C-alpha cells in the first residue's frame, strides 16, 4: 500500500470545516 | 523494532472522517479509534478483506477478518479477531500501520489546537506536536507558515515562495523580518500556553481543555 | 489464591464431566465428531510435549466447575472451557499451537481417520467457530472454540499470562486436572474407598469464601477497577437466576460502576444492539420464558443505576430493550 495517495477533495471539505469556526 | 522507525499514533481530539482512497478506506470514527478497511474487487462489487481498528493511543490494535461488502461505515467485528500490543505487532502489519500513522499525522498538521488573535494577525497552532505546524495569517493578506523544516511565505501580490535554511534568515527585507518577529513572538506564546494548560490538565480529571480560541478581530 | 480438595461426590462428578461423550457439530457436510474431554486433553497434551512445548497445567474452567462443586445448580452446562498453562513467547509458537490443535481435531473421526491430507484451512472453516489471539503487555493467550448447537461448546484456551480474569465468585473456579488424567495408572475404575486427590483453586482470594458464596447463592466481586463492558450483562443473568448481592448497600455502587463502564464501552446504539442480540442468542437460545424476565431485569437495572446526566442515552437503550421485549413476547 505504501504507494497510496489520499489527499483529495472530500478531505478539502473536511479542512474547510476545520477552519470555519475561525 | 517498529518503535525505532516511527512513533505510535495519537488519535485524541481528532474530528471523525471517512476518506476513500484507490486501494483503501480510512476512517476516524466518533469513538476516536482509527479503522483501516482493505478493499478488493470481485465481479462488480468491492469487499473488505481485513479491518485494522487502532486504539486512540494506538497501543492496543484489534484486527479482524470477517468473511463484507463496502458500506457507509466500517464492518462490525466477528469473533475471528486478533488483539495485539504495539511492540509485538508482526512486520506483516507494519506497512499498514505506517499508512494510518502518516494519515493521522497529516490530519493533525491541519487540525487547529490553539487559535490566537493579535492586533495584526490570526495565529493557528496545529495539533501535530512536537514541532507543530504554525500558521500566521496577517490581516493585511500576508501569509506565514512554519514547519520543523520549511517556512512558507506569501505576499499580497501572490509572490508565493519558500525558504530552506538559516543562511538567509538575517539578510532579508526588514519588513519580512517584522513579520517573522511577530510570528516568533506568537510561537513562543502559544507553546507556553499549551504547556501550562497541559500541566493543569495533567492535574485536572475531566472534559478536554483543547481546542482553544484566544482574542478577537477588532 | 487458596487450595481445596474435591470430596468423593465431587471427584465423581468431575469424572462424569471428563468421560461425558460430547458431540461436536461440523459446519457443512462434515460429520459430527463424538469426542470426549479426556481424549482431547490427552491428545493435545501429548502432541504439545512431543512438539517441544511444555504443558505445566491442565484446568477446567467455566460453569462446568460450578456444576461439579454444586450438583444441578442454576447455571446449566452449556460451557466447557479448558485452560492449558503453556508458555507462548514468539508468534511461531502461536502458529504451532494452532497447527497442533487443528491436527488433534483431525484425530477424532469414526471412519475417515486415514484422511491424512485434509488441510488445516478446511478444518478451520468447518469445525472452528470462534478464534481469539491475544499477545499484549500483560495478557498473552490463545483461544479456539468448538461448535455451538444441539450439544455444548468446548473452548480450549492457552494462557501464558493473563490479567487475572476476575469475575463473580461463582465463575472464578479452576480445577487442576493432572491428578485425574494420571490416575488412569490403575487397572480398575475409581470407587469411593479409592479415589485420587483432586485440587481446586480460586483465581482471586479465599477459595472457601467463593464456595460459600456458591452454596448460599451470593453475588460478589473485588476488582471493579478492571471491570469491562459485559459485567452488567453477566450481572443481569445472575439476577434472572435468583442470586442476590452479598450486601444491599454496596450493590447500588457496583451497579452504578457497571452502568458507567457499559456506556463508556458501547456508546453507539447499533453496537449495543449487536452486542445484545448476540448475548441473547448465546445465553438464551431456547429459554424463551427466561428472555423476557432477563430483558426486564436489565431494564430495571439500567433505569435505577444510570446517572441522571445520561438520561437521554438511557431512553434510547430502554427503547432498544423495549423493542426486544415486543419480539420476545410474541415468539
Amino acid at each position: 500500500i505504501d504507494d497510496e495517495m489520499f489527499y483529495d477533495d472530500h478531505l478539502e471539505a473536511y479542512f474547510e470545516q476545520l477552519a470555519i469556526p475561525g | 523494532t517498529l518503535r525505532s522507525i516511527t512513533s505510535p499514533l495519537v488519535a485524541h481530539r481528532l474530528k471523525p472522517i471517512r476518506q476513500k482512497t484507490k486501494k483503501a478506506v480510512v476512517s476516524i470514527l466518533d469513538s476516536e479509534e482509527v479503522c483501516v478497511e482493505l478493499v478488493k474487487e470481485y465481479a462488480s462489487q468491492e469487499y473488505v478483506k481485513e479491518v485494522l481498528q487502532i486504539s486512540s493511543d494506538g497501543n492496543t490494535i484489534t484486527i479482524y477478518y470477517p468473511n463484507f461488502p463496502l458500506a457507509d461505515r466500517p464492518p462490525s467485528p466477528t469473533d475471528n479477531i486478533s488483539r495485539y500490543s504495539f511492540d509485538n505487532l508482526p512486520e506483516k502489519y507494519w506497512r499498514k500501520y505506517q499508512y494510518a500513522s502518516r494519515f493521522v499525522q497529516l490530519v493533525r498538521s491541519k487540525s487547529p489546537k490553539i487559535t490566537y488573535f493579535t492586533r495584526y494577525a490570526k495565529c493557528i497552532l496545529m495539533e501535530n506536536s512536537p514541532g507543530a505546524d504554525f500558521e500566521v495569517w496577517f490581516y493585511d493578506g500576508v501569509k506565514i507558515h512554519k514547519t520543523e523544516d520549511f517556512i512558507q511565505v506569501i505576499e499580497k501580490t501572490g509572490k508565493s515562495y519558500t525558504l530552506k535554511s538559516e543562511s538567509e534568515v538575517n539578510s532579508l527585507k526588514e519588513e519580512i523580518k517584522m513579520y517573522m518577529d511577530h510570528a516568533n513572538e506568537g510561537h513562543r506564546i502559544c507553546l507556553a500556553l499549551e504547556s501550562i494548560i497541559s500541566e493543569e490538565e495533567r492535574k485536572t480529571r475531566s472534559a478536554p481543555f483543547f481546542p482553544i480560541i484566544i482574542g478577537r478581530k477588532p | 489464591m487458596a487450595f481445596s480438595v474435591l470430596n468423593w461426590d465431587q471427584v465423581s462428578r468431575l469424572h462424569e464431566v471428563l468421560t461425558e461423550v460430547v458431540p461436536i457439530h461440523g459446519r457443512g457436510n462434515f460429520p459430527t465428531l463424538e469426542i470426549t474431554l479426556k481424549d482431547i486433553v490427552q491428545t493435545v497434551r501429548s502432541r504439545l510435549e512431543e512438539a517441544g512445548i511444555k504443558v505445566h497445567d491442565v484446568r477446567l474452567n467455566g460453569s462446568a466447575a460450578g456444576h461439579v462443586l454444586v450438583k444441578d445448580n442454576g447455571l446449566g452446562c452449556k460451557d466447557l472451557d479448558l485452560i492449558f498453562h503453556v508458555a507462548l513467547p514468539t508468534e511461531a509458537e502461536f502458529q504451532l499451537v494452532r497447527d497442533v490443535v487443528l491436527c488433534s481435531l483431525l484425530n477424532f473421526l469414526p471412519e475417515g481417520v486415514n484422511k491424512l491430507k485434509i488441510s488445516p484451512v478446511t478444518l478451520k472453516e468447518a469445525y472452528v467457530q470462534k478464534l481469539v489471539k491475544v499477545c499484549t503487555d500483560t495478557d498473552r493467550w490463545s483461544l479456539i472454540s468448538l461448535s455451538n448447537k444441539n450439544g455444548k461448546n468446548v473452548e480450549l484456551k492457552f494462557v501464558d499470562s493473563i490479567r487475572r480474569q476476575f469475575e463473580f465468585s461463582v465463575d472464578s473456579f479452576q480445577i487442576i486436572l493432572d491428578s485425574l488424567l494420571f490416575f488412569y495408572c490403575s487397572n480398575n475404575p475409581i470407587s469411593e474407598h479409592f479415589h485420587p486427590t483432586v485440587i481446586g483453586e480460586s483465581m482471586y482470594g479465599d477459595f472457601e469464601e467463593a464456595f460459600d458464596h456458591l452454596q448460599n447463592r451470593l453475588i460478589a466481586t473485588k476488582n471493579p477497577e478492571e471491570i469491562r463492558g459485559g459485567g452488567l450483562l453477566k450481572y443481569s443473568n445472575l439476577l434472572v437466576r435468583d442470586f442476590r448481592p452479598t450486601d444491599q448497600e454496596e450493590i447500588k455502587t457496583l451497579e452504578r460502576y457497571m452502568c458507567s463502564r457499559f456506556f463508556i464501552d458501547f456508546p453507539d446504539i447499533l453496537e449495543q444492539q449487536r452486542k445484545l442480540e448476540t448475548y441473547l442468542q448465546n445465553h438464551f437460545a431456547e429459554e424463551e420464558r427466561s428472555k423476557y424476565d432477563y430483558l426486564m431485569i436489565l431494564r430495571r437495572v439500567v433505569n435505577e443505576s444510570t446517572v441522571c446526566l445520561m438520561g437521554h442515552e438511557r431512553r434510547q437503550t430502554l427503547n432498544l430493550i423495549s423493542l426486544l421485549a415486543l419480539r420476545v413476547l410474541a415468539e
